This record gives structure tokens, C-alpha cells and sequence, in this order.
């Protein structure tokens, strides 16, 4: 199998400057035929991979000019004169000279923007729920940047590992910013036993950490 | 235009035999091109599969080929996937596609996710979240839904049926005990919620599962 090795993992790019991803080969992709098929595959958050270029430098149509390819034998670059917001997400390189086919592992590309507060918001469990025997205390942490954080949860002030459930969207295309969800579910019986129930959010753009939390008392 | 369209099963016990099915329409399956099977596993990796060319001759990836199969109905215009003795490490979203590496012909399709397991088909539930102790003096108030222990993957949210979009947040889903949890977010201004309805749509196939939610104000 021919290997296919892209360079780098990741790429942080700030909208109007330029990128360049490199892709490297085995073997030479060169062809009986005198053709290299050497394909460039993008592939948008929540979306099937889509090709941007083939036979090594073609671009496919409704492909912006901004995107170049070239290369030989079995050194290829990718380059993008100018980032744009709608160029985030994951490039492939892929290469179908040998059987069989094979593709890089990937570089992701995310926008580097200005920093962003989080917006934290925090829910108390739904009655609804409380009724089934369980308890979910929920936090959501909205539009930041960078995508670095620390949540932590903090019952009648000690802090809790067990039972957090985290989860990151995607860099959004239309602000570039990263939102991140924390669940703390317990037992019906435990989440009565308590009465402070707090989200604490540590992350670059405050000095203190942001705190959201409620008492099972005020409701 | 083409389009490709994958369907099949999203939960198949391990050991069993996977069966998906591409429906190309826009264009003929036999006038020309490889017609693929590409599947895509969490992490990102992409493997080649294999495909049955317009002609109707196939190429396997050697790392399958002996549990591996590609036919085609020339009068439904649809080839077809058949893997058997599937494991868990086949776990992935699998991807129909047709190109030919030298034209300008490429599409490919939506994929679909397919799990093996031996859990079983299970709906979730799905809890309302509204603010707590807070009458949102802001200018925003965000709300919430909260899909907890359903399987398999995927569930479908949307809000006041589609109609309201920005400002959403659907969190991927995480895994524990069998059992997938997903939360979504939408923040609109205090002007609308509570006087403004919102509810939150969710899907889940499945378990041909489909419930609205309407978040109301806490009185406690």
C-alpha cells in the first residue's frame, strides 16, 4: 500500500493570509499513461468530503481561484492564497495511481480569530426528569475562543469528576468561535441531598473564573 | 444534477451480514465512471472499500476482499454494499461515490452511519430546560433541550420546526453505558420566550421516535 503523509496536523490561519498544506507519497504517483492522479478532497464540518482538486493542479468547478495545486512525482502542495471563513474544516490528500487507494491522514484547518468571552448559562433538573429516578444539572458555555477551557462542578462547594459529561461543537463558519456543553447528571437521591450546584469556567479571557450556580432553595 | 443516496440499516449485530444501498439518480450507472464505497471512521480516517466499474467489473481493497461484495441493479440504477462477519471496528459512516480521477465528474453521497452492536434499539427521552432561579432581566435568554439514553446514533433536533435557526447549538452526542446523550441550545432575546412559544423537535429514527417538547417557564 502506498502511504500516504500529510504535513501538518493542524493548521491555525487567520482570515486573509495565507496557507499551505504539503502532502508526501511512497511512490511516485506517476501513471502509465504520463497523467499523476493526485487528489485534494475538503471535507466541512457535519459534511461528506468534497473534491477541490484533481490530476494534481485541476480545480473543479465552482472552486474559488484562491486554491493551487502542484507538485511531482511523490512531493505535492496544497495552497490557499487567501483563507476565508468558509475554508474550515478537514483536507485530504488522496492519491489513485496504485491499487489501492489511499488517503493521507488529514490536516485540519481552523480560523484563528480574536479572543472570546464564553457565555455560561446554567439548568437545574427538569421536573419531568426528576420523576424517571435521575437528576441532570446542565451547563452551556457559548461563542469561545480559543477553544481551550476548564469547566469544573462544584457541589455544596467540593468539586466533582465523577458523572460530568462534556461535549465541543465544531469551529462555526460564521463567527469562528466553539461552544461546549457540560452535563452532571446524579441519582434523584443524591441531587436532594444537596443544596449549591455550580458551573465554573476557567479560560483565557477572564483572570477569575466565571461562575454560574443556583440553590436548591430559590428553585 | 447527480445525486447519491445511501440507505440501509443503522444497527447491525456483530458477526451478521451489513447491506447498504446506493440510488443514483441523474445519471446511468452503466454509461461510465467507478461507482465507490468509502466508509470514514471516528477520528477521521478514510478507507477505500471498493467499487463495480459502468462495465460491471469490481475492485476490492485487499484488506476486505474476502468478506466483501458490490453488485448493481442496472434497472433500478442502484449498486449495492454487502460486508460480512462484521465486528465492532466496523463501526463507521459509509460514503457512496462516483469519479473518475481524471474528469471533472465528482460526487459523492451524504453517508450513512452504521453501528455494530449487540445493544439494543432504545428511544430517548427528552427533557426540557428553562431557566432557574432567574426571571431573565437580560436581553437574551437561552434555553435548552436535553436528549438523554437513546441508541444508536443519530437524533434530529430543530426548533419551532425548523423555523428557528440562528442561535442553535446541537452538542455531538457522548456515549456511556450503552447510551447516547446530546444536548442542543438556542438563545433567542427576552422579547419572545416565555410570551413567544419554543419547542424543540426531536428524531430518532431507530426507534421511528419523534417528540416535541415546549419550554415553559419553572413556577416551583
Amino acid at each position: 500500500d502506498v502511504q500516504m503523509t500529510q504535513t501538518p496536523l493542524t493548521l491555525s490561519v487567520t482570515i486573509g493570509q495565507p496557507a499551505s498544506i504539503s502532502c508526501e507519497s511512497s511512490q511516485s504517483l506517476l501513471y502509465s499513461n504520463g497523467k499523476t492522479y493526485l487528489n485534494w478532497l475538503l471535507q466541512r464540518p457535519g459534511q461528506s468530503p468534497k473534491r477541490l482538486i484533481y490530476l494534481v493542479s485541476k480545480l473543479d468547478s465552482g472552486v474559488p481561484d484562491r486554491f493551487t495545486g502542484s507538485g511531482s512525482g511523490t512531493d505535492f502542495t496544497l495552497r490557499i492564497s487567501r483563507v476565508e471563513a468558509e475554508d474550515l474544516g478537514v483536507y485530504y490528500c488522496v492519491q489513485g495511481t496504485h491499487f489501492p487507494r489511499t488517503f493521507g491522514g488529514g490536516t485540519k484547518l481552523e480560523i484563528k480569530r480574536a479572543d472570546a468571552a464564553p457565555t455560561v448559562s446554567i439548568f437545574p433538573p427538569s421536573s419531568e426528569q426528576l420523576t424517571s429516578g435521575g437528576a441532570s444539572v446542565v451547563c452551556f458555555l457559548n461563542n469561545f475562543y480559543p477553544k481551550d477551557i476548564n469547566v469544573k462542578w462544584k457541589i455544596d462547594g467540593s468539586e466533582r469528576q465523577n458523572g460530568v459529561l462534556n461535549s465541543w461543537t465544531d469551529q462555526d463558519s460564521k463567527d469562528s468561535t466553539y461552544s461546549m456543553s457540560s452535563t452532571l447528571t446524579l441519582t434523584k437521591d443524591e441531587y436532594e441531598r444537596h443544596n449549591s450546584y455550580t458551573c465554573e469556567a476557567t479560560h483565557k479571557t477572564s483572570t477569575s473564573p466565571i461562575v454560574k450556580s443556583f440553590n436548591r432553595n430559590e428553585c | 444534477g447527480v445525486q447519491l443516496q445511501e440507505s440501509g440499516p443503522g444497527l447491525v449485530k456483530p458477526s451478521q451480514s451489513l447491506s447498504l444501498t446506493c440510488t443514483v439518480t441523474g445519471y446511468s450507472i452503466t454509461s461510465d465512471y467507478a461507482w465507490n464505497w468509502i466508509r470514514q471512521f471516528p477520528g477521521n480516517k478514510l478507507e477505500w472499500m471498493g467499487y463495480i466499474t459502468y462495465s460491471g467489473s469490481t475492485g476490492y481493497n485487499p484488506s476486505l476482499k474476502s468478506r466483501i461484495s458490490i453488485t448493481r441493479d442496472t434497472s433500478k440504477n442502484q449498486f449495492f454494499l454487502q460486508l460480512n462477519s462484521v465486528t465492532t471496528e466496523d463501526t463507521a459512516t459509509y460514503y457512496c461515490a462516483s469519479y473518475d480521477d481524471y474528469t471533472w465528474f465528482t460526487y459523492w453521497g451524504q453517508g450513512t452511519l452504521v453501528t455494530v452492536s449487540a445493544a439494543k434499539t432504545t428511544p430517548p427521552s427528552v427533557f426540557p430546560l428553562a431557566p432557574g432561579s432567574a426571571a431573565q432581566t437580560n436581553s437574551m435568554v437561552t434555553l435548552g433541550c436535553l436528549v438523554k439514553g437513546y441508541f444508536p446514533e443519530p437524533v434530529t433536533v430543530t426548533w419551532n420546526s425548523g423555523s428557528l435557526s440562528s442561535g442553535v447549538h446541537t452538542f455531538p452526542a457522548v456515549l456511556q453505558s450503552d447510551l447516547y446523550t446530546l444536548s442542543s441550545s438556542v438563545t433567542v432575546p427576552s422579547s419572545p420566550r416565555p410570551s413567544e412559544t419554543v419547542t424543540c423537535n426531536v428524531a430518532h429514527p431507530a426507534s421511528s421516535t419523534k417528540v416535541d417538547k415546549k419550554i415553559v417557564p419553572r413556577d416551583c
